[PDB]
RNA sequence: GAUGUCGGCUCAUCACAUCCUGGGGCUGAAGUAGGUCCCAAGGGUAUGGCUGUUCGCCAUUUAAAGUGGUACGCGAGCUGGGUUUAGAACGUCGUGAGACAGUUCGGUCCCUAUCUGCCGUGGGCGCUGGAGAACUGAGGGGGGCUGCUCCUAGUACGAGA
RNA sequence: AGCCAGGAUGUUGGCUUAGAAGCAGCCAUCAUUUAAAGAAAGCGUAAUAGCUCACUGGUCGAGUCGGCCUGCGCGGAAGAU
């Protein structure tokens, strides 16, 4: 369901067979020799892109993912059988990190591209295998090499098409309801959502996008002490970044500053986020109930200065919704750049 | 329902009972603790 | 309900109007009467004695003959009994005919199939016929090895072998009529029944969905 | 149904936009068919969105189709309307599949 | 009828000539494909500028028949030379482009309208 | 045992007979008759019923304690009668009675039918709530759990037949 | 004082510590699909390349290609590839004859069933005068496998997939 | 042991804290009228709420609670004709 990202795992590669030291008997041959069958390979973890997921709700309680032990030699020259190989499905787009001086051992980059993580133990030689004239009844046996005990931290980048940045006080989780059937949790209270959530517009069938709400972020976001600016990570991948200001807010009072705070720590994340094609549009339009809404839109809009084409829509219900979002996907359609 | 030799309150809220000639423990609070073979 | 008796004169196939051929086995039914009608109080269980056919005089013996004309019956081909179904009653004496089989749909035939003699492992039980080359040596339909070693040191009972295969009752279920004539008594059942042409047949309504 | 399954099919067809609707009236050459009705697809979502729409409509007209091809793949995907075969396909799978040849 | 290490021609101009019936799908202890089944082919003989190269392993479609094909009414569809339709691994689609050759109208009843549409005969 | 150190008292209106070890608590609200253990006694005396083992049987007190507590809900249910309540929570879920039975509709594939015992009677004052009218507990017991069977609610949306007052566990699950 | 061994073929049977189908509990069980545990032996439980191979690796199916016992089942049922008497050769050891739980080439698999057992089929007698038929059933045996598609329903669930 | 009620007063205790009002973090953990109330153990709310707990009152009325020693039992306990 919803969108959750650094999700860690444990995986074990499959230990290598182990070897027996035995002999061989026959009816007629007392000193047959040493006949003992080798183990068997161990199992080995594999990694899988599939362009399906898109989260990793599966991998935040961190299962403990086991390879079966390798088949263990049996005698009379049975080699034990190796341990299937065990498939993990990933997304697209995940970084695989481990713990301790650990580095990025492969991108995700299409569907079905296979990656290797750990690789499973040696099989153990059985006697058969160190017999010689220095000595012609081996009794040593070698245990099958160990799997890899590795620690594995999984990052993934949000893929929604369309991303959101206002603050509390802005209809962002209600604008999913509008747009959407997500359900996500609304309320007048700051900080009401505390991770992304995603949402698909499907007015069409031939044609949708993925719109993502973020949780919003205060004067002092910048800095810290919040939230952080660590949720705004989750882009640089929306072709379109939606910008909702509210219109004389209840507990705000203040339209003409906090209409371009968002700007002041946008500025000032990593690198002022290349300046995408962000839009501006406001909300609460019914709570201005005639000609006075749309006298304060040019009001606020011109303190910034942009000029350039501002929406008037209200997120409780219809009034720009089902016209802006075909304008959104407009955009989407001659930039197919991600 | 884990089914082993030892059997115990796990937690205060852990009846233990006899049925059908088996001991059982029975939590009201929540399934996890259903025990057997006592 | 209860069934018929007949006699199986061959098979055929029926051509149906969307040009699906059916094909059909013939059996010709004689007006079975019922010789004998058994109760509770006489028997414990109900059911009735009917026979078919003609069977000459001079072979027909006294002890049959008197059991005929006690019921006021003609000599028969053979006697059989069917069991009833807990409401429906015949009389001693009266004539069955076919066109009670206009609603049933679905028939069981019973029969004695062909009789194939003494027949071998491969013949009766389907085995597989060993190798008939690489160096094999007077083994080919051998039913092989028929048991282990010492310790069951036996033979079970019902283990596969050859021996005398066929001629013995079989029973075919959930046979689809497709007419039945009674100026002609004639019934069409699709499929094929079992036994050879000019055997005895038993048909009965089938039992199961 | 004849003569009016082809203006049925036709006006289901571009009741959902389609483009490029072309009819070939294969009266003797093929023995399967009286008619064949292709038409174009602009994405995969639009070829599968078209064959359940026309083969919808047919079961409330009162036709059952005898069955579809292309449901897992939209490449290409037929509909088997008795008398009528109905091909929506992409824009490649014109040109692969040349279809004027019947 | 159709078995494994079967020698096959083709029904269509994919690029192969010659595959090898090696495999047929169904079911367990499947013995034999009729005239509409699937099975697995490896390509023996194939043209150097076609669509599939040699070696290669994929799906087949029977066609024809040697042994022929039973109508409702006890009449037969004989053929001389048995013939397949490639098809896609992952997906059932036809890979050739035009079907050369009679067909019968079996594959009709199991839904195989592509190669039925695009033969040009029965 | 120490239970049954407290006898019960029968309201007016009410005719216990006895025969042996059968009770009748025949009244307002229909005729029962239940069979006893052979161990327990219940002796006639003023409008007051005790209970009593007998010497010998190695169970004693702890077995006629168990008739005064079953004694107990006979005349409940013959002045009072029981109650028991059912409701239904979900989208699609519906109830509807029909004389002596009771129609479901709960997302299934074909309608559910419950036939009911002669003494129990069922009423919808909603298409999500049944309420069901008996003389014996036991016996609306067992009718309410043969509902609650069908569709013994889920812990993750609770969708399902419940009983009014009962508690159900609410998960907040999230993978897969 | 003796062919008798491993593998393969034919024929199987039994146990459940259950591979699938069946009934469930918990779950870090949204659904499909999985993880673990309990009951359950009725049925079913793969084809090829390599090697003698059992076992394995590989290719491709299936719901699965279960684990073991039965003189590591079964050679008075078959095969004789492995090993292997007598021949010969290579490497090594020894002066040598020769040897080597080292390798390579070739190299006789007998039996007309007495008894128990089993598969079928008869004669004698009995069942209380004899005979001809037709049945109830004390009991015993056979069979019990399952894939895919459609409707329910793109419904419940799910932001969508 | 059940049942019916009470279970606050400065006081949202101070700091960090968007939110820490007892139950995300630390600290002291003293002290008020009471038969009793801990800035306090668990559920829940982002936090308020909303449920309990420790503890107290009333009816009910006679044994109740938890340690030891000992006899006989229960599960632990699945294999092949
Ligand atoms: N009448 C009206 N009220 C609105 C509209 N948009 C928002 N509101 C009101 O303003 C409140 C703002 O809260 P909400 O929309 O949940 O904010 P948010 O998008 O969740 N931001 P955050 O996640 O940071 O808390 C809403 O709960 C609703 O009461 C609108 O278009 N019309
Ligand atoms: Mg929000
Ligand atoms: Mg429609
Ligand atoms: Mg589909
Ligand atoms: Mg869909
Ligand atoms: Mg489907
Ligand atoms: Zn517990």
């Amino acid at each position: 369901m919803k969108f959750v990202d650094e999700a860690s795992i444990l995986v074990v590669a499959g230990d290598g067979g182990n070897g027996c030291v035995s002999f061989r008997r026959e009816k007629y041959i007392p000193k047959g020799g040493p006949d003992g069958g080798d183990g068997g390979d161990g199992g080995d973890v594999w990694m899988e892109a599939d362009e399906n997921l898109n989260t990793l709700i599966d991998y935040r309680f961190e299962k403990s993912f086991r390879a079966e032990r390798g088949q263990n030699g049996a005698s009379r020259d049975c080699t034990g059988k190796r341990g299937k190989d065990v498939t993990i499905k990933v997304p697209v787009g995940t970084r695989v990190i481990d713990q301790g001086t650990g580095e990025t051992m492969g991108d995700m980059t299409k569907h079905g591209q296979r990656l290797l993580v750990a690789k499973g133990g040696w099989h153990g030689l059985g006697n058969t295998r160190f017999k010689s004239s220095v000595n012609r009844t081996p009794r040593q046996k070698t245990n099958g090499t160990p799997g890899d005990k590795r620690e594995l931290l999984l990052e993934l980048m949000l893929l929604a098409d369309v991303g959101m940045l206002g603050m509390p006080n802005a209809g962002k989780s209600t604008f999913i309801r509008a747009v959407s059937a997500a359900k996500p949790k609304v309320a007048d209270y700051p900080f009401t959502t505390l991770v992304p959530s995603l949402g698909v517009v499907r007015m069409d069938n031939e044609k949708s996008f993925v719109v993502a709400d973020i949780p919003g972020l205060i004067e002092g976001a910048a800095e810290g002490a919040g939230l952080g600016i660590r949720f705004l990570k989750h882009l640089e991948r929306c072709r379109v970044l939606l910008h909702l200001i509210d219109i004389d807010p209840i507990d705000g009072t203040d339209p003409v500053e906090n209409a371009r705070i968002i700007i002041s720590e946008l500025e000032k994340y990593s690198q002022d986020l290349a300046t995408k094609p962000r839009w501006l549009v406001f909300n609460k339009i019914d709570l201005l109930d005639k000609v006075e809404a749309e006298e304060k839109a040019k009001a606020i809009a011109e303190a910034l200065g942009w000029e350039d084409k501002y929406y008037l829509i209200s997120a409780a219900s219809g009034l720009g919704v089902k016209d802006l979002c075909w304008d959104v996907m407009t955009f989407i359609i001659e930039n197919p750049v991600v | 329902m884990k089914v082993r030799a030892s059997v115990k309150k796990l937690c205060r809220n852990c009846k233990i009972v006899k049925r059908d000639g088996v001991i059982r423990v029975i939590c009201s609070a929540e399934p996890k603790h259903k025990q057997r073979q006592g | 309900m209860i069934g018929l008796v007949g006699k199986k004169v061959g098979m055929t196939r029926i051509f149906t109007e969307d040009g699906v051929s059916i094909p059909v086995t013939v059996i010709e039914v004689e007006a079975n009467r019922v010789t004998q009608v058994k109760d509770l109080a006489n028997d414990g269980y109900r059911a009735i004695q009917v026979t078919t056919g003609a069977k000459k005089a001079n072979r027909v013996t006294k002890p049959e003959a008197g059991h005929f004309a006690k019921a006021g019956v003609e000599a028969g081909r053979g006697l059989w009994e069917f069991r009833l179904a807990e409401g429906e009653e015949f009389t001693v004496g009266q004539s069955i005919s076919v066109e009670l089989f206009a609603d049933v749909k679905k028939v069981d035939v019973t029969g004695t199939s062909k009789g194939k003699g003494f027949a071998g492992t491969v013949k009766r039980w389907n085995f597989r016929t060993q190798d008939a080359t690489h160096g094999n040596s007077l083994s080919h339909r051998v039913p092989g090895s028929i048991g282990q070693n010492q310790t069951p040191g036996k033979v079970f009972k019902g283990k596969k072998m050859a021996g005398q295969m066929g001629n013995e009752r079989v029973t075919v279920q959930s046979l689809d009529v497709v007419r039945v004539d009674a100026e002609r008594n004639l019934l069409l059942v699709k499929g094929a029944v079992p036994g050879a042409t000019g055997s005895d047949l038993i048909v009965k309504p089938a039992v199961k969905a | 149904q004849g003569k009016a399954l082809q203006d049925f099919v036709i006006d289901k067809i571009d009741d959902l936009k389609g483009q490029d609707i072309i009819a070939l009236d294969v009266q003797g050459k093929s023995s399967i068919t009286d008619c064949m009705i292709i038409c174009t697809g602009t994405s995969s979502r639009h070829v599968m969105s078209i064959a359940d729409h026309v083969v919808q409509e047919s079961r409330a007209a009162g036709l059952l189709p005898l069955g579809v091809e292309g449901e897992n793949s939209a490449d290409w995907i037929v509909v088997d309307l008795g008398d009528v075969i109905v091909h929506v396909m992409q824009e490649e799978s014109r040109r692969l599949y040349e279809l004027e040849k019947l | 009828m159709i078995q494994e290490q079967t020698m096959l021609n083709v029904a269509d101009n994919s690029g192969a000539r010659r595959v090898m019936c090696i495999k047929v799908l169904g079911g367990s202890h499947r013995r034999y494909a009729g005239v509409g089944d699937i099975i697995k082919i490896t390509i023996k003989e194939a043209i150097p500028r076609g669509k599939v190269k040699k070696g290669d392993v994929l799906k087949a479609v029977v066609v024809r028949t040697k042994k022929g094909v039973r109508r409702p009414d006890g009449s037969v569809i004989r053929f001389d030379g048995n013939a397949c339709v490639l098809l896609n691994n992952n997906s059932e689609q036809p890979i050739g482009t035009r079907i050369f050759g009679p067909v019968t109208r079996e594959l009709r009843s199991e839904k195989f309208m592509k190669i039925i549409s695009l033969a040009p005969e029965v | 045992s120490r239970v049954a150190k407290a006898p019960v008292v029968v309201p007016a209106g009410v005719d216990v007979k006895i025969n042996g070890q059968v009770i009748t608590i025949k009244g307002k609200n229909g005729e029962l008759t239940r069979t006893l253990n052979d161990a327990v006694e219940v002796k006639h005396a003023d409008n007051t019923l005790t209970f009593g083992p007998r010497d010998g049987y190695a169970d004693g007190w702890a077995q006629a304690g168990t008739a005064r507590a079953l004694l107990n809900s006979m005349v409940i249910g013959v002045t009072e009668g029981f109650t028991k309540k059912l409701q239904l929570v979900g989208v699609g879920y519906r109830a509807a009675v029909k004389g002596n039975v009771i129609n479901l509709s709960l997302g299934f594939s074909h309608p559910v039918d419950h036939q009911l015992p002669a003494g129990i009677t069922a009423e919808c004052p909603t298409q999500t709530e049944i309420v069901l009218k008996g003389a014996d507990k036991q016996v609306i017991g067992q009718v309410a759990a043969d509902l609650r069977a069908y569709r013994r609610p889920e812990p993750y949306k609770g969708k399902g037949v419940r009983y009014a007052d009962e508690v159900v566990r609410t998960k907040e699950a999230k993978k897969k």
